[PDB]
């Protein structure tokens, strides 16, 4: 499921912003 | 109407803007007790203030680390912003001074913890729980862009919940006074417009973009556009193309469609009707706007609490003693602060 490939994910944590 | 209430606003809004407050407290003053959050030059921690024992959340930025990413001038504006607003969803900045080392920032504390960590633990938001928050999302956007404001890092992240359940938009870091377009390239993989990732030059459209990217977040529980690599999030985000979970209502999608149009010159929000287009949307027909900007309607749910000062609703951060430098960093670059 779309919501299992999210957890399974490395980007459910905090998201840190770009800046360049 | 409203038109008027806005006017109203930025009368307000430009004396301070082009007179900020400098200085207005001293370290000292403050009892520092725990670390609500981070981020690459800084941290926020919760204080006390000691002459009327209020707790607030001070933000402390390193001005050398400042200086090393090249976020002076966003900084700047992050500060100059902060300082002038004044809106019921958007957090308070009560005092802000600077010493040797660091650039301080004490805004109100909100004891709700993020919106991030609320949606991360239930899985994701019911419509209605959604919609109570996107509205005020589209209030805040309403009256930060008619002050030719940009805010440019809209995520759950940014998003506390207050002791009443209502939102308080924080983490000004990216907001800029603009006329026209800008061409910085900055916010969160996730929330980017095509427009940013493409280099174009953009405007206020890309916040109208993001605001689509959090309801669909909300309601679903992972954004419209995610992958292991930043890069192939952008892919996503330029293909043109977004899948619905089935469980969002047609409204739900009609919507989103509109917010998520990589055509700026048909993504609600954008065009002639302005923000009406997103108010007067068939998703948002049972939002009392009035009742939601009164702070009137019930909300979705309250966070629990144990005494003042309690921090459950925030994760732990690893903490570090304040230094100090005997000489001072970056005098001039932060002149004005
Ligand atoms: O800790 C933070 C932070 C730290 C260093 C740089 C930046 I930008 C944000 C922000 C990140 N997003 C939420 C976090 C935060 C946590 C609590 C408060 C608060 O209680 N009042 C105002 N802003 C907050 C921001």
């Amino acid at each position: 499921t779309t919501y299992a490939d999210f957890i399974a994910s490395g980007r459910t944590g905090r998201r840190n912003a770009i800046h360049d | 109407s409203v038109k008027e209430f806005l006017a109203k606003a930025k009368e307000d809004f430009l004396k301070k803007w082009e007179s900020p407050a400098q200085n207005t407290a001293h370290l000292d003053q403050f009892e520092r007790i725990k670390t609500l959050g981070t981020g690459s030059f800084g941290r926020v921690m919760l204080v006390k203030h000691k002459e009327t024992g209020n707790h607030y959340a001070m933000k402390i930025l390193d001005k050398q680390k400042v200086v090393k990413l090249k976020q002076i001038e966003h900084t700047l504006n992050e500060k100059r912003i902060l300082q002038a607003v004044n809106f019921p969803f958007l957090v308070k900045l009560e005092f802000s001074f600077k010493d040797n080392s660091n650039l301080y920032m004490v805004m109100e504390y909100v004891p709700g913890g993020e919106m991030f960590s609320h949606l991360r633990r239930i899985g994701r938001f019911s419509e209605p729980h959604a919609r109570f928050y996107a509205a005020q999302i589209v209030l805040t956007f309403e009256y930060l862009h008619s002050l030719d404001l940009i805010y440019r890092d809209l995520k759950p992240e940014n998003l506390l919940i207050d002791q009443q359940g209502y939102i308080q938009v924080t983490d000004f870091g990216f907001a800029k006074r603009v006329k026209g377009r800008t061409w910085t390239l900055c916010g969160t993989p996730e929330y980017l417009a095509p427009e940013i990732i493409l280099s174009k030059g953009y405007n206020k459209a890309v916040d109208w973009w993001a605001l689509g990217v959090l309801i669909y977040e909300m309601a679903a529980g992972y954004p419209p556009f995610f992958a292991d690599q930043p890069i192939q999030i952008y892919e996503k985000i330029v293909s043109g193309k977004v899948r619905f979970p089935s469980h969002f209502s047609s409204d739900l999608k009609d919507l989103l469609r509109n917010l998520l149009q990589v055509d700026l010159t048909k993504r609600f929000g954008n065009l002639k009707n302005g923000v009406n287009d997103i108010k007067n949307h068939k998703w948002f027909a049972t939002t009392d706007w009035i009742a939601i900007y009164q702070r009137k309607v019930e909300a979705p749910f309250i966070p629990k609490f144990k005494g003042p000062g309690d921090t459950s609703n925030f994760d732990d951060y690893e903490e570090e003693e304040i230094r100090v430098s005997i000489n001072e960093k970056c005098g001039k670059e932060f002149s004005e602060f």
